[PDB]
């Protein structure tokens, strides 16, 4: 009933309208069919990695 | 080719034009010169005849 | 169900407006890729953001789920889409400039038409018209979300190396150029596929989080390893069907 | 030429012209079958020099995002069998019109409510990273039920809190000259929400003067009027204003003292009202009051409390 309260209640109504992972590592084996495929088609990643992007 | 921080505002994003002009060389470096070169040279896709 | 408007089933993609006019699936997909390539080229000459190009590409993909390549050539639609995207993504280019760049790309032989010539003002009229047609075709839904946003955000979270960050982002661009994933799966899903593909290629492995959840769970709650493998599969399938069918055509020589 | 996601404007019947927008003509119309009233804002593609206006594109983008009780509502976008029409929910009145209407009389209570709704709207769009950039009485609509609506976002845009680093270079010559703040006239391009609140001050003064308080004809004239009313623009009252390239290139009167309350005293009378206007028309935007502080100002929580407009509007 008081202004201070009625004021604050309105301030809030206003307002209410608005390391997880370890560092990734290389994996030599085991190999899965998906990876094996990809590498056979795109080739060797490390041979390409310095051409994709900036140095 | 090169990542861009999405948190940048649209008018802040860098231009896509590569620093060097596209060539007609088909060496490894030139086939991965830029997105256009990769799509056209390495993957053989063209809009022109 | 306003989301599923610009997202389609394979039955819908198979029954494209272009299929309706007798255009082979592989040939339509080709027309899309060429338009994407053209958008990318022009965009790079105009020196707009990749965001602009990406938005222009999604417009194109969506445009041709309503209109047919029979009726609207990619080489006429593309400059209009890029011109529009340039404004939407707050890096607008003068109409004169776009027609210039478009001419360079599609007619390297011809001379750049005079700005006073009747033929030049005709080029202007066509572009401005197409822009109006693109706008109406899309229902003025011009706000596009891209995989690149989620890809970059995710690589930061998982502490990827520059090469892995670069490659994931690179595959995101390739997804727009070479596939119709933008019409099938939401940007977060596509972002995972790209990261997943970059990892399988590079042999980088992203472990499980400190709270026991896979990395894609922090990108989209609907994604599962079954889906990722299956879509990476489809992505590779599209890559093979490209001309030069992936064969390494470079020369191991100087310049 | 298929077009499933863009209905023909034929579904509406134009009733009358109702002013000129940022980029078009505006018409009142009613839906032919249901009688629902709307405002059709016609995109005037006379300017085929740059195709569809980026100005209109921003409005469409922004209003698809913004949804608030004190922001005007975009319904759809329609075509002609062509020209494009933006379709808004119709509002019976606009604040400029009401203030010009001699038969319309505001109680203090009703003025408080108008300013409350206005600043509530500004508070919302600002927290959603949107600048209106055209605050003026004519762009403030009020419905039959006395609900204020910010309108005409043709001049609006998104802005950044970027980034403790490279600053933004927004468009400088924006906001109608009369309601344009000092920093814009001095060529600021890295501005923010304060420019809208300068306008709010200008509008709040109009609630009592019934006439725009600074009607300049040029940017220099406007600056002169501001100096006369708000005091001379000096580093003492506005730190680092020196740094504006045009601060000395324009030659600004140095003697003027601040006369905001002095000149508005006779018209406004209410003490709190005068104070709030005084805080809104601060020269230095860094020191100018913001939406949140303004909305907590005693003006809005002292007697007489704000009341609904519905009463006054039926006359
Ligand atoms: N829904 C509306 N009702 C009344 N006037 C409007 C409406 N929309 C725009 N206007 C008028 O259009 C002009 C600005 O676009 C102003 O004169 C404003 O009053
Ligand atoms: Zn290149
Ligand atoms: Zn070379």
């Amino acid at each position: 009933e008081d202004r201070n309260v009625l004021r604050m209640k309105e301030r809030e109504r206003r307002n209410q309208e608005i390391p997880l992972f370890a560092e990734p590592y290389k994996v030599t084996s085991k190999e899965d069919k998906l990876s094996s495929r990809i590498q056979s088609m795109l080739g060797n990643y490390d041979e390409m990695k310095d051409f994709i992007g900036d140095r | 080719m090169e990542p861009v921080d999405p948190r940048l505002e649209p008018w802040k994003h860098p231009g896509s034009q590569p620093k060097t002009a596209c060539t007609n060389c088909y060496c490894k470096k030139c086939c991965f010169h830029c997105q256009v070169c990769f799509i056209t040279k390495a993957l053989g896709i063209s809009y022109g005849r | 169900n306003n989301n599923k408007r610009w997202y389609f089933t394979r039955e819908q993609l198979e029954n494209s407006p272009s299929r309706r006019f007798g255009v082979d699936p592989d040939k339509e997909l080709s027309y899309r890729q060429q338009a994407a390539n053209l958008l990318q080229d022009m965009g790079q000459r105009l020196n707009v953001s990749q965001l602009t190009i990406n938005t222009a590409i999604v417009y194109m993909h969506r445009f041709y789920m309503i209109q047919s390549f029979t009726q609207f050539p990619g080489n006429s639609v593309a400059p209009a889409a890029l011109f529009l995207a340039a404004k939407v993504e707050e890096q607008p280019k003068k109409l004169e400039h776009v027609i210039k760049v478009a001419h360079t790309c599609l007619h390297p032989q011809e001379s750049l038409p005079d700005t006073r010539s009747e033929a030049y003002l005709q080029q202007v009229q066509d572009l401005v018209i197409l822009e109006s047609i693109i706008l109406q075709t899309l229902g003025f839904e011009l706000t596009i979300d891209h995989p690149h946003t989620h890809v970059v955000k995710c690589t930061q979270l998982v502490r990827a190396s520059k090469d892995l960050a670069q490659t994931s982002y690179f595959m995101a661009t390739n997804s727009l150029h070479l596939t119709t994933f933008s019409l099938q799966y939401t940007p977060p899903v596509v972002a995972c596929v790209c990261i997943h593909l970059a990892c399988k290629w590079s042999n980088w492995e992203i472990p499980v989080s400190t709270d026991g959840k896979h990395w894609w769970e922090y990108v989209d709650a609907t994604v599962t390893l079954e889906l990722l493998d299956e879509l990476t599969h489809e992505f590779l399938q599209i890559l093979e069907k490209t001309p030069n069918r992936l064969k390494r055509i470079w020369n191991w020589r100087a310049c | 030429v298929e077009c499933p996601f863009c209905d023909e404007v034929s579904k509406y019947e134009k009733l009358a012209k109702i002013g000129q927008g940022t980029f078009g003509e505006v018409f009142k119309a009613r839906h032919r079958k249901t009688g629902q009233k709307v405002a059709l804002k016609k995109v005037l593609m006379e300017n085929e020099k740059e195709g569809f206006p980026i100005t209109a594109l921003r409005e469409i983008k922004i209003l698809q995002l913004l949804k608030h009780e004190n922001v005007v509502n975009l319904i759809e976008i329609c075509r002609t069998k062509g020209s494009i029409y933006l379709v808004f929910d119709f509002c019976e009145h606009d604040l400029a019109g009401l203030l010009s209407n001699v038969l319309v009389k505001f109680t203090l209570s009703e003025i408080k409510r108008v300013m409350q709704m206005l600043l509530n709207g500004l508070y919302y769009i600002h927290r959603n990273k949107i600048l209106h950039r055209d605050m003026k009485a004519a762009n403030v609509l009020i419905t039959r039920d006395g609900v204020l609506k910010l309108a005409d976002f043709g001049l609006a845009r998104a802005f950044s809190l970027a980034k403790n680093s490279q600053p933004n270079r927004y468009t400088n010559r924006v906001v109608t000259l009369w309601y344009r703040p000092p920093e814009l006239l001095l060529g600021e391009r890295d501005y923010g929400p304060p420019i809208d609140l300068w306008g709010a001050g200008c509008i709040m003064a109009e609630m009592w003067t019934r006439s725009p308080i600074m009607q300049g004809n040029t940017e220099q004239h406007q600056l002169a009027l501001i100096s006369q009313l708000c005091g001379s623009i000096t580093p003492e009252v506005w730190p680092n204003v020196d740094n504006y390239e045009l601060y000395e290139k324009l030659e600004l009167v140095k003697g003027q003292k601040r006369k905001v309350k002095d000149r508005l005293k006779a018209y406004v009378r209410d003490p709190y009202a005068l104070d709030l206007i005084d805080k809104l028309l601060v020269l230095d935007p860094a020191q100018r009051i913001d939406s949140d502080d303004a909305l907590n100002h005693d003006f809005f929580w002292s007697d007489p409390m704000p009341s609904d407009l519905k009463g006054m509007l039926s006359t």
